[PDB]
């Protein structure tokens, strides 16, 4: 009834992968039939053919090492799903089955997007390629830094900072992903210097600059009223919580970006009260597949240093997950399903968090040209910070093309670029 | 017959402050608990938010010499640039000075 | 510096209480700092007082006979939140912190939001007073089924099945959570033909009845649009999926509520990938208290039977601190700060999930009258099963308000009932 | 199979109640500190909202029987309108009892 | 029953303090206690719990000299208030009670709003520190002039006027309270040439400049329509009469004020009706408090200058109540609560009536930099005036800052700068 | 300059009577000159011709008796005021004056407005003619109820009131002016169940009923908010503060009511700050003019019950100034000047304040037809109570008609009804 | 407690008037320079807004029997209709009186 590995998945199918522990004494095709039944169907029952609306277990992978876990795979027709609708997807799939009695833990791995549902979805507002087309930016990373501190500056004392941030050479600076509208900074008076921050900064480099203005807000009256104040500006870019203000919001926002020629930043604040513990829970890429369907043109996917060969193995998995258009199934990377997005633009990544100079070039090696390298002191001030970050970018890019090496010769290229570089030197 | 003159905010209609003027202006800051700050920019008009950072901050100098050396150092490196002097009031996260004390 | 165990909080503080599991190693005044810090604050750093911004841990708890697990008490400045945004109190509180790499695992366990805090929401949109005003409603529990099957009846169909539900003394029936708009079955037909089996039952018993319409979206403009035509068929109640649409979404929806005396049912779906493991998360109370000041009139509280006694204080704990004005702390129950609502009004508690006639005597005398007890098979059917479920209904109340002991007489009360009524006698 | 019949909200699904158990009623709302009320009207159905009251309600006479005196008073000067007992909560200012005693 | 001197105020208690004069022979304790009752609550009643709705008395405080006089503190629960509106607030505390009949008079001296009332207000679209960013002015009073005569001038002849005095080196300048829309000068004209003016002066000084655009109109309509012709025209700064026009209409036109980014100067035109005798009406700092909470950016104080020490510390003492965020009661200066406004942002004051260049050092000293200096004829004409004045002022600040003593040395500093200034030099 | 005793008033001017109180040694002549300058006029002065812009003193009259005032009359061209403005008038006339250092005190007592001004405004949406043609009521005063407790009825009890005192046989029942949308009753709900109450009393009565829903709100929007949904339950009648509120609100309110056919009840609160004392303010009468003018439907106007012959006179003066289209200068009833309304519609006297059926006869004798009685305990409560009065009025209403004098004979004329109703006799 | 009945406006919460009642009303009418005129209707309820005139207003007859008589007729011609006297001021060209004087 709801174990069936005979079933071949057709493609038109949704396909979900779940982490199972079942309580101690339930055999695992008990457990993998109902959480087959629980995530779908569970006298006018005979009314209706419940056979087309049943998910169904087709496969039960044990999991060698691991204790009392196993893999199931489950296949939801397509019919079960609001068209462009990722709070229907996800209320349908991981709505109710986590709570089931029957099991001890239950983490959601993966699932596979078929490309008949994917075509009822806009994806991100811009993608990757038309990102770069209106930007300018070509051939390298962008740049991004965080302001500091997070809470507490006067509007104006925060444009100030970005002005400092963006005429030292990163492309953007971002509002904390707290900071929405607060006795000490409302939102208004905050746009406004940030506009003025990036048109000097902008007139003065010669280069497009932005700041991801967050319109993170209590409704979505709000957010838009948010949004079209940035647009009126003629601010190129803003910034979303996509968890904590939620996918119905995003995608709102997502569709105003789209018809208004704004791109999109998005935050995954909350991320790991979901996706952390191994056992229970949703891994990041699904949320991440989630939020490209949505739609985001940038989306955080956390930083590679200080991480072992394994986790970053996972992180570039789900990092090719959200660029790439066709990604193979591979489980070496936590790839569970081959995935094929159709055409629908991909996102940039953004890598952020404890990374310093002498991290790029592995991060330009790690990452390649498509992502954002966000970094947030320098012993001069902010506008040095940007500058030795903005030498050193170049000098990794300059060498990787020359055929160098960036994981052996990485300190040589960074000393060779202090050489004429005073920030980058003082950096060191 | 009152002229027609471009003015800089706070103290634009003084003469030009003395090195010695300027040093009791940036005394004051200090013994008020402010942090003086040194900025300068290539113009000066109504329609300029931000000028530009002279270094850093200086953050706790109980003297004024330095941070007049800023100036004259900033002054002699840059002769074609306005200058000023500001001060911040941390507590209050608010500007309590900008006053001019160089034009080209 | 974030840990001061002498500072006292002020009642305009935000205080959380998480359980903390750290790293092997790291000691509790360590993690707890670390807590405090990660949560809020984490040259222009001597611009600002950043005293002022920062949360501290105020107390350590450790735990009787846990393994590594501690209570850390944070209290965090009124002015660090958006006014009416319960996004930006989740974003500040748990936006980050979970990440952290010295904890083994978090979990937040409460939430003490001050009243000069909550004056800035609207709360539920009416109430349980105001709401049992509305449908005319006093001294019993109000009743609900569920219809079946969830999904694959044609919209004429599943309104028939509504009409003989409530025909037969339902006050309400319910959409599936997964049921929005599906090529089975669009959202428009489906609220044309509930509310042609609304306006047949009501006018042949004499009772207001109602059926929650599931407006749960894509958008926010989908959402309001599904709102507003319920409000043009004049259906009284509709339902939201507060979690996996959003909470920028649900206060939008809780507003125009208001606006519109529309009452709002909350259903829970996804809470468990949240709140289930014990040692990581967010505790149910919290999501809870979060609903009942972005708003509902009704939510999901889950069923208390087939559970231990330990297992129901804690949701009578909460079940309190969704409908009282003042809730004493109470650890015994899961409630760790006594919480003043300030006149905030209640939200009725929803029992559901495996419950038959023969539990009615327990969930009267668990819930008493303000809850919503919903069902969801009879051998004669829908109308027949609805009338079982009414007389028993009525039945324990009369006996209740006649002094009989309801966990003792039960039974009892239940075979006396049967005698005279059929229909309640065949569902024995 | 179902019959269909009018019906009128608490208790009105089961068997009338007798005086002595309109009384045990009445004592439950006594012994919690309600104020019992007795109100009355020609019909009932859904769109109606408001009943009309007989007389006050009583404010704490000790027995039940004084407003059971009421109900029967009502129940023979006017026999052709139904008539309920209703219950207040002063403090919490809300209604938490509201059962049909006479149907015509 | 309405005397109760054992009750201790809550946190949330609106506080109020009435001067009472009772008719002779009504005794203290019955006055109060009729002031309590007839300012609050006054079959049905014992539906109510009629005790959590009345005020109270909580203390009769004698007079020491006064006849028949004394003051009443009543406290009121935070329920009694709709949230957001001062117009309630004032209709449920000073409504009916003056008009009681065994009182001969009555004054409002103070009113305590509680931390969790002010939360529901937006208060100032701006507020002190906002604005000085806005304007780009630190460090010094700002300057206004008023025009003459009040009416009478041509659209025309009225920008004339305006630009004259702006190119002077004053900040702003004013429309008359009385100057709204008139047969001998149609607002739209007026607004059209007082741009010009602006933007003439602004471009020959290189100086922000402002008019406050007096808005004051018949209906809310009308007046929103002229808010927004300013906004229009990009003024930064508008006017309003709270008083005449009403709370409703100002709170009105505050949040259109923060929604479109314009400052709001408030004008209070018809105050000495209600304010200037001591036995009867309500203080002006009563209204400067609902001001704040409204919201203006600016508000008329009186001036200082040939003023008693007595009265003197009376406006010093409303002026740190519109300015400061924590005021410590303090009777020497007729603050009878303490007042914490939790960060509601302050608003300027101003100071107008009678000045001259010869008071600059001791407006300086009473009112340091927070104020705006409104002046109104110099020998020479506007442009001379102004310039005096604005010499005048700096080199107040100049010699402050510098430590001289402005009280004693002031004329010494003017004389001073008379020397090299012959605008200051022929306006002595 | 600004005493000319030979001047004679236009017809078009307006004119104003102030009782003025001088400083000890300030003559007559030049407090009364003082009074025209500081409320009109006070090189670009010879731009101007100043003459055709100041108000006038043009007569001055001591007052046999009072120490040290006297009566100021002011002439004021046409010309200086905004048409349909009545906040314009006021800022105009009363906004300076009252605070000028030579007064020691200063009330304003009476206006002229000129028919060339009045033309400029609405007046009331409705006037008496054009309400008893809608309600359907000749040939008596109204009847109205005050609903007690103030505060604290959740909105259905409310409602239960209102239904009650509406079926007795009263035309109206009120919102206290307290009540606008509070935590213990929103104003939705109130206004809904009070519809309900309403429909259900006219139903049975088969006499048109209404209740003054109060809309007095804090901004505009939620003022006409309010206002639109009483229109969409077909409420034919609502209230509003209109001073608290203000004259800009007001005015806006009372465009929205002759557009919409809805009847504008005017509650007073706040009145006695201003109007009570005898040396300073604003008397009655002239903030009842201004009503007229900005304009309402009913006004309160005081209780004549237990006052002084002269009182009272005072009272009738100002009521025939509300009802009348022309009322001849007469200084015995407080009348200064000559009023012509020219054809703007009268206003209905709202009698209330500590009245019973005893005073009934009086009440009518006093006020005649136009007139609402306003009341607000019987013995049998609501509906007895409310044909007690309406039978006490219509016996007072035959016997006038009979030639009966009802001011001798009111007792009799009371118990000979007494003997034939129940509830009359009860309420004796 | 208060019955539940059809009212009428003014004079229907007295007895209903006897034809010398009928006739000192409209005497008054007549005394204050009013004109009478009778109208009746087959209903009448909060809803309905005009009646039925009864011939033509008697334009200034001395005598409140004319008027009379013609109640006296209405009523006899059509004992199933409602009948009510009103009075009109030409001056304000306003109506100052409306009693019931007959219901079936
Ligand atoms: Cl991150
Ligand atoms: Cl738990
Ligand atoms: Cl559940
Ligand atoms: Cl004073
Ligand atoms: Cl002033
Ligand atoms: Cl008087
Ligand atoms: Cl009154």
């Amino acid at each position: 009834t709801y174990y069936t590995p005979d079933y071949t998945p057709k493609d038109t199918d949704i396909l979900a992968a779940f982490r199972v522990t079942p309580q101690p004494g339930v055999p695992f095709e008990e457990a993998a039939a109902a959480v087959a039944a629980e995530s779908s169907t569970g006298w006018t029952d005979l009314l209706t053919d419940l056979d087309r609306y049943k998910g169904c277990c087709y496969d039960i992978e044990p999991l060698p090492g691991e204790d009392n876990q196993f893999i199931a795979y489950i296949a939801y027709p397509l019919d079960l799903f609001e068209e462009g609708s990722v709070t229907n997807m996800l209320t349908s799939i991981v709505g109710n089955v986590f709570g089931f009695k029957a099991l001890k833990a239950l983490r959601l791995e993966d699932l596979r997007i078929p490309v008949a549902y994917l075509k009822t979805f806009q994806g991100p507002p811009h993608g990757i390629q038309v990102e770069r087309d209106k930007l300018n930016k070509y051939g390298r990373p962008l740049l991004g830094c965080t302001i500091k501190p997070k809470l507490g500056l006067s509007a104006k004392n925060y444009g100030r900072a970005v002005y400092e941030c963006l005429r030292g050479g990163l492309d953007f600076t971002k509002d904390d992903e707290n900071i929405n509208s607060q006795p000490f900074q409302r939102w208004r008076d905050r746009f406004l210097f940030v506009a003025d921050a990036i048109h000097k900064a902008q007139a003065e480099t010669g280069e497009i600059k932005g700041h991801y203005l967050n319109v993170t807000a209590p409704t979505c009256e709000e957010m838009l009223k948010r949004a079209e104040f940035a647009k009126e500006l003629e601010m190129p870019i803003i910034m979303h919580d996509f968890l904590t203000a939620g996918f119905t919001a995003n995608t709102t926002l997502s569709k105003w970006c789209r018809d208004n020629g704004m791109l999109l930043h998005i935050h995954r604040a909350m991320h790991a009260v979901m996706d952390r513990q191994k056992n229970h829970g949703i891994h990041f890429r699904v949320l991440a597949k989630c939020l490209r369907m949505s739609g985001g043109d940038h989306i955080h996917t956390g930083t590679v240093v200080g991480k072992l060969e394994g986790d970053k193995a996972v992180t570039l998995g789900f990092v090719d997950l959200l660029r790439e258009n066709y990604i193979e199934q591979d489980r070496s990377r936590g790839i569970y399903f081959t995935q094929d997005w159709a055409s629908m633009p991909g996102v940039m990544a953004v890598a952020s968090g404890g990374i310093h100079v002498w991290h790029m070039p592995a991060l330009v090696d790690i990452f390649g040209d498509d992502a954002v390298l966000q970094f947030g002191g320098h012993p001069w001030g902010n506008a040095p910070g940007a500058t030795a970050n903005r030498v050193a970018l170049e000098a990794c890019i300059q060498a990787r093309n020359e055929g160098r090496d960036l994981m052996r010769e990485g300190g040589d290229i960074i000393r060779e670029a202090a050489r004429w570089s005073p920030e980058l030197a003082a950096a060191c | 017959t009152l002229p027609k003159e471009r003015r800089y905010e706070t103290f634009s209609y003084l003469p030009p402050l003395s090195d010695a003027q300027i040093a009791r202006q940036i005394q004051y800051a200090i013994d008020q608990g402010y942090h003086p700050c040194v900025e300068f920019n290539e113009t000066s008009n109504a329609e300029i938010r931000y000028w530009t950072m002279w270094k850093l901050p200086l953050f706790n100098c109980t003297n004024a010499q330095d941070v007049l050396n800023e100036v004259q150092q900033c002054r002699s490196e840059y002769p074609n640039c306005f200058i000023r002097v500001v001060a911040f009031d941390n507590i209050k996260q608010c500007q309590v000075m900008s006053f001019i004390v160089y034009k080209p």
